[PDB]
């Protein structure tokens, strides 16, 4: 009786509805973009590393 | 559009007004609702919930009768309606579990295939008579070579498979229910065991390997699985072999044969002493209740081998017991020794040592055993017992050097031992394991380097197919070795040896 | 794809809801009176027969 | 290239028995050798981007 | 009617009684308030007792319960946050935020209880994981679905297995994780967060790669036992409506057999296999099948055991072994020895160990393994007694490489800093399986065994062969 009266009225008034896009959307991982790659590793510039380099090694030894 | 598979089964769900009896739980707690009123109800009968939860009646008395409840607390509480069904736990019956893998209450948890029933049977009966009986005399082939020969296996006939923890037991069980695809294929009915196994308080992800590899070598279309989780509730763990039994009664009765794995009582002992203490029932050994011995044995007398006026059948048996090192002096493998028949006892050492299986067959025994063996493997293997009987003791002795008869003792039995270990999860004909054993045995094996033993057998096996697969298909369907072939047998062992 | 899935289920969910939105306008209307008493008679029925 | 710097590492592996110490030599050798392998790998993992808008 | 007023008929300890009045209708697995000085003591109702009156395990302090103090109902299990930005937060027993950086971030809540996922759910493993440790990869590697578990002692460097893990695998990974604190000291919590907020697995921003969940032993014995519920929660929503993996933890599971062990007596379920829980296996059970993988996502847990009184063919660990996938067996003596770590060769074993899961070579390379250590055990005895030159030519060059061997499972790691102070290594799968070949074959026997001892990869166990020499 209640049962069936119910739930027409419910499937009636209310079908399977898809969700919005924005929704969706903010429920799902985001996208972020690549930023910045790397400038390499820093030994001196200049003629920092060039007096630098020629004076260390200048000793040999036997 | 799912909606609409919905509402043809919403119609199908109308208000039912009759009710029969009924009780109000006046307290639940730990699974265990204690009902007012109930008075005239059967022993162990089934109840409904108005909450839809199922229970049975371990405790009548007429104060309260306490109920067991079979699912949630969190829909029981104080004052609820509890309806007697009228209906004693009983479970469906049929041929139509085949490929089925069901719940502890028999509905298809995989959601493949319905169940085609034709009666519902007990899960708890009574043992058939003295009359009701036939001795065991009928083979069955595990495909292991060592189990066959040295402690055979027969029909209606138990016996254990107890050993340790994740030593590749379910291999052993395995390896029989894949080689009884191989009756199962023709159709003389009589020889056809349909396989259960029973995974009790055994977890749904150990279970889904255990499916995973039947379906890769088509073995659901007559397996069962019978499964109560390591999730699932006290009830359908107790419940679990008992349930499984039953399905193979119907088979059994019919005129069949069929074949019942239990994994494992160790835990179906567990779940009757989380039962047991919080119904407050007398303690026992170990802090297990007393009264376990019972509930094992009533469970292991319904597996016999019947007249044939019962149609010639049986139901044939096959416990797993985990054990915890190797105990067997614990009071719940203690119990289920003494009533059955025959032990295989597997050995932590062997697995370590590389050998996979680790079955340890000196430390095995059955009590009825050859009388169910295939005569052929009856000849070439009495020598088989008694050439690694000496070995073990005589492996007692260790390197430096010994005598001259010691050493020869070592090198028979240990060629012997590499050929009988095998991989595993792969059966063997009865027409491929005789031929092997024979090379054993008259010591054209054991006159071949252990490094080149596992070569030997596959080589001589197709030799034998390519030359004469007459004298292998002859040997098969006779089921024994005849002077004419035991001549023939050693003649070809000569030649491939040469090569 | 995993969201996608996931919403045919969520369909069903919303449904079952909708079931409750029902449920409160049958007792503030006299549904609340009407659909008692259609249970009442059938009760009735049922129980001259025993 | 790469093959270059294995080849000249064992110039100069003979190179540190002439010389005594091999302070900077070792240092060097080692970690050339080691960054190049792992540009190697990491480029095994690159792939040009896209997005499959023909499956998913 | 409901009604919102108990009065609290008897304190004993954790246990927690209340008189509700007419009508109440109690059901077990509600959550009952009281308000206090110490906050919301929450209460998880685990029986009626009949007429209106509960029987409750607290989860906050009972030692300012005052009786005749109203207890409202609240109903069903409490609801803590799952998302993720519920990531790198240190979330409390009872849901609340002891990081202490405004509330714990949400979008949708679920309770600590959750329904196990029924057998059409269950799906296989088919990703192998690779730990980067040589011993754990050749002779038991684990797969994502797994539930893993760390058996030892005591003093076998539990804290700092569970810790290594987190620095190599955890970063590599592309799913987020759970990292869940049951009972443990006030030291440990606090040596997790600095070392991995460093690492930056923790970050004050969301969306990490793992969750801090520390439930801690000065709280009742209740709340030990839902620490472990409501960490798991998170790990579900990942699994199911969020879709990514889990590479879950937890630590230490032992603390949750134990404590169900000490409400289990006060509630009146007598002891049962002396001294623990009678529902040990159902708890147990229901724990290990959330964890698990599905139609989705794959959560694959790696838990910290303790074996009490260094035994583990006593019953409690026993029960556990046959619930956990992926053993692994740890002691005093090897850690001692300066093989790091204490796992055991031979002990540590798989049910997810196949010879065509792990391709042939693999298999056949640590099957061997296990045979050479295995005579090398048999061996001790003779060595012992008879002598070393009483041994056969084959006998005492497996004795060598077996020695050999031993020490091949010696690699320091960064987190045992504490040990050694040499940073860690990564050795990848098919390093491992080539390596010890290569011993096996005879061919790399030339290499001592010190130069096996503290190595990473293969190529460090050519550099260490040089060095020695000089």
């Amino acid at each position: 009786n209640v049962i069936q009266d119910l739930y027409l009225r419910e499937l009636k008034d209310t079908k399977l509805a898809p969700s919005t896009l924005q929704d969706a959307e903010g429920n799902v991982k985001p996208w972020n973009p690549p930023q910045k790659p790397n400038l390499p590793e820093l030994e001196l510039q200049g003629p920092e590393a060039l007096k630098a380099y020629t004076e260390q090694n200048v000793e040999t030894a036997h | 559009e799912v909606s609409s598979i919905l509402e043809e089964r919403i119609k199908g769900v109308s208000d039912e007004a009759n009710l029969n009896e009924t009780g109000r739980v006046l307290a639940v707690g730990d699974g265990i609702a204690r009902v007012f009123g109930l008075n005239n109800i059967q022993a162990e009968e089934l109840v409904e919930f108005s909450s839809g939860v199922k229970g049975m009646a371990l405790n009548l008395e007429p104060g309260q009768v306490g109920i067991v409840l079979f699912g949630s607390d969190r829909l029981v509480k104080e004052g609820e309606l509890v309806k007697r069904t009228g209906n004693i736990v009983d479970v469906p019956v049929g041929p139509g579990l085949l490929g089925r893998v069901v719940d502890a209450l028999g509905n298809p948890i995989d959601g493949k295939g319905p169940i085609d029933a034709a009666g519902r049977s007990r899960a708890q009966v009574k043992a058939p008579g003295i009359l009701p009986r036939r001795s065991v005399h009928e083979p069955v082939q595990t495909g292991l070579k060592a189990v066959d020969a040295l402690v055979p296996i027969g029909r209606g006939q138990r016996e254990l498979i107890i050993g340790d923890r994740q030593t590749g037991k379910t291999a052993v069980a395995l390896d029989t229910i894949l080689n009884q695809k191989r009756w199962n294929n023709g159709s003389d009915e009589s020889k056809k065991l349909y396989c259960v196994y029973v995974a009790v308080g055994q977890k749904r992800s150990t279970v889904a390997q255990l499916v995973q590899t039947l379906e890769q070598h088509d073995a659901m279309k007559y397996s069962i699985i019978v499964a109560a989780t390591a999730s699932e509730a006290a009830p359908l763990q107790y419940l679990a072999p008992f349930t499984a039994a039953s399905i193979g009664e119907w088979f059994r009765d019919n005129g069949k044969h069929a074949l019942i794995v239990y994994d494992d009582l160790s835990k179906q002992a567990v779940a009757y002493r989380q039962l047991s203490l919080l119904l407050r029932r007398p303690p026992g050994r170990e802090a297990y209740p007393g009264d376990v011995f019972y509930l094992h044995s009533r469970l292991l007398e319904r597996a016999a081998k019947l007249s044939e006026k019962e149609g010639s059948g049986s139901l044939t048996a096959l416990p797993v017991i985990e054990t915890q090192g190797g105990d067997v002096s614990a009071y719940i493998p203690t119990n289920v020794i003494s009533i059955t028949d025959g032990q295989i006892f597997l050995e932590a050492e062997l697995f370590y040592k590389g050998i996979r299986p680790a079955i340890n067959v000196g430390l095995s025994v059955s009590r009825v055993g050859s009388a169910a063996q295939v005569k052929a493997l009856k000849q070439v293997a009495g020598s088989l017992k008694l050439f690694l009987a000496q070995y073990r003791e005589v492996a007692a002795f260790a390197q430096s050097d010994l005598d001259a008869s010691t050493k020869q003792t070592l090198v028979r039995g240990e060629r012997l031992t590499q050929l009988l270990k095998q991989n595993q999860y792969s059966p063997l004909a009865t027409e491929e394991q005789v031929p092997l054993i024979y090379a054993g045995v008259n010591g054209h094996l054991d006159g071949i380097e252990l490094s080149r033993i596992g070569e030997f057998e596959s080589s001589f096996l197709s030799y034998l197919k390519s030359n004469h697969n007459e004298l292998l298909t002859e040997i098969r369907e006779k089921g024994e070795l005849s002077k004419e072939l035991l001549a023939s047998l050693k003649s070809a062992t000569e030649s491939f040896v040469a090569t | 794809v995993r969201y996608e899935a996931s919403l045919r289920q969520l369909e069903q969910r919303q449904l079952a809801k909708s079931v409750i939105s029902r449920v409160q306008s049958e007792l503030g209307n006299p549904k609340f009176q009407e659909k008692v008493l259609q249970q009442s008679i059938s009760e009735i029925e049922q129980l001259l027969s025993k | 290239a790469k093959s270059a710097a294995n080849k000249l590492d064992w110039a100069k592996v003979i190179s540190s028995l002439r010389i005594t110490g091999s302070t900077a030599t070792q240092l060097s050798s080692f970690k050339k050798r080691n960054d190049e392998a792992r540009r190697q790998l990491l480029e095994l993992q690159s792939q040009p981007t896209e997005v499959d808008f023909s499956h998913y | 009617s409901t009604p919102i007023t108990g009065k609290v008929t008897a304190v004993i300890g954790a246990i927690v009684d209340v008189h509700f009045e007419q009508s109440e209708l109690p059901a077990i697995l509600n959550a009952l308030e009281i308000k206090t000085p110490q906050g919301k003591l929450v209460l998880e109702v685990a029986q009626h007792l009949g007429e209106n009156t509960v029987r409750t395990i607290a989860m906050d302090g009972t030692e300012g319960l005052v009786r005749g103090e109203k207890v409202l109902d609240t109903g069903g299990p409490i609801s803590v946050p799952v998302g993720r930005e519920t990531l790198g937060r240190i979330i409390n027993v009872i849901g609340e935020p002891i990081d202490e950086r405004g509330p714990i971030k949400s979008k949708l809540r679920k309770p600590i209880h959750a329904d196990p996922p029924s057998f059409a759910e269950q799906s296989t493993s088919a990703e192998i994981l690779e730990t980067g440790i040589k011993v754990v990869d050749l002779l038991a590697p684990y797969a994502r679905g797994g539930k893993i578990g760390l058996f030892g002692g005591a003093g076998v460097g539990k804290t700092v297995f569970i810790q290594e893990l987190i620095n190599n695998i955890a970063k590599a990974h592309g799913g987020f994780s759970v990292f869940t604190g049951v009972g443990e000291r006030t030291r440990e919590g606090n040596d997790l967060y600095r070392e991995m907020k460093e690492t930056g697995v923790i970050n004050l921003e969301g969306e990490s790669k793992v969750a801090l969940v520390f439930g801690q032993m000065n709280e009742p014995p209740g709340a030990r036992a839902r620490v472990a519920l409501t960490g798991l929660t998170i790990a579900e929503y990942f699994r199911d409506e969020e879709g990514q993996d889990v590479l879950l933890f937890i630590d230490n599971i032992f603390r949750f057999t134990q404590a169900g062990s000490e409400v289990s007596a006060l509630l009146g379920r007598i002891p049962s296999a002396v001294g623990y829980q009678p529902t040990l296996a159902t708890d147990m059970g229901l724990l290990q099948e959330r964890i698990t993988t599905t139609k989705k996502g794959s959560v694959t847990s790696v838990q910290a055991v303790y074996v009490p009184a260094d035994d583990l063919t006593d019953p409690a660990p026993a029960t556990t072994f046959a619930h956990l996938d992926a053993t692994t067996v740890l002691s005093r003596g090897i850690s001692e020895l300066g093989i790091y770590p204490a796992v055991d060769p031979l002990d540590s074993k798989s049910r997810l160990l196949d010879a065509a899961v792990v391709g042939q070579e693999h298999y056949d390379v640590a099957s061997k393994v296990q045979e050479t250590l295995q005579t090398y055990k048999s061996l001790q005895d003779i060595i012992a007694i008879l002598g070393m030159d009483e041994l056969s030519e084959q006998d005492k060059l497996t004795v060598e490489r077996a020695r050999k061997i031993q020490r091949f499972l010696s690699q320091p790691f960064a987190v045992a800093e504490v040990f050694t102070g040499i940073p860690g290594k990564l050795v990848r799968l098919k390093d491992t399986v080539a390596s010890f070949k290569a011993v096996l074959e005879g061919k790399y026997d030339n290499i001592p065994e010190h130069a096996f001892y503290m190595v990473g990869g293969i190529e460090d166990v050519v550099a260490k062969a040089e060095k020695l020499a000089a």
